[PDB]
């Protein structure tokens, strides 16, 4: 009756449909997942899983002519969270491509694929995921966005030789990645009050584009305008 | 890491 899987399809929710072909010979026809052998459906996904969990991005360019790639796992994760906490922006740059879910959310804990690349690691992921248009304010069940999480663990990274190194390196890349995204540098019309002492100095900030004035720190402004401000007072 | 010049930072909006 079943010959092999040639097709996947996300129906309802997280449930899946599966394109089948035929020995008694008919036209290929969807089928629901909850209604086809165990080991059949196993042997369409199995080498997908595979491929995904050590990056194999040949194989997953073969496997894709037709395949939803947002299948999730036992813990709700699809194939790009994957490829994203091994670090391999080739692949996912792949399945974006692929028109995945760069936003998708698992259900152990809550994260996307940035909160991978974030906690596993991945600068030059992360770069591309932002690049594609992901989503950076998205939280998890802890509430963190992915960058909160990359200053969190930077907290906790060893000082102890070029191995914990490498390490340090990342999270500053990926936290300054995420940073210029939050963060803009958008030009002073006008530097209204001065609060704060010394170095520790903060600066109410007047926008040339519109809108309130806000306290900037006295780090997070130009040695430029900051004394064309002091220069005024004398 | 200093800011550009005539600038200062804030979120994005």
């Amino acid at each position: 009756e079943v010959n092999k899987i040639i097709g996947s399809r996300t129906a309802g929710e997280g449930a899946m449909e599966y394109l089948i072909e035929w020995k008694d010979g008919h036209s290929p026809s969807w089928v629901p997942s909850s209604y086809i052998a165990a080991d059949v459906v196993s042997e369409y996904e199995t080498p997908w899983w595979t491929a995904a969990r050590k990056a194999d991005e040949q194989a997953l360019s073969q496997l894709l002519e037709d395949r939803d790639v947002d299948a999730v796992d036992e813990n709700g994760r699809t194939a790009l969270l994957f490829v994203a906490g091994l670090g391999s922006d080739k692949c996912v740059r792949l399945l974006a491509e692929a028109g995945a879910d760069l936003d998708h959310r698992d259900m152990r804990g809550g994260l996307t694929a940035l909160h991978m690349a974030a906690g596993y690691v991945r600068p030059e992921v992360v770069e591309a995921l932002v690049e594609l248009g992901a989503d950076i304010e998205v939280e998890d069940e802890r509430g963190l966005t992915a960058l909160e999480l990359a200053r969190e663990i930077l907290k906790t990274t060893p000082k102890g030789n070029p191995m914990q190194f490498g390490r340090r390196i990342g999270l500053e890349k990926v936290i300054n990645v995420l940073e210029g995204q939050v963060f803009e540098y958008a030009e002073v019309d006008e530097i209204v009050e001065k609060r704060g002492k010394g170095k520790d100095v903060e600066y109410l900030v007047r926008w040339k584009d519109g809108g309130d004035c806000e306290w900037v720190k006295g780090v997070h402004v130009a040695e430029d305008v900051a004394k064309d401000y002091e220069d005024g007072l004398e | 890491q200093k800011a550009p010049p005539g600038t200062a930072r804030r979120k994005r909006k």
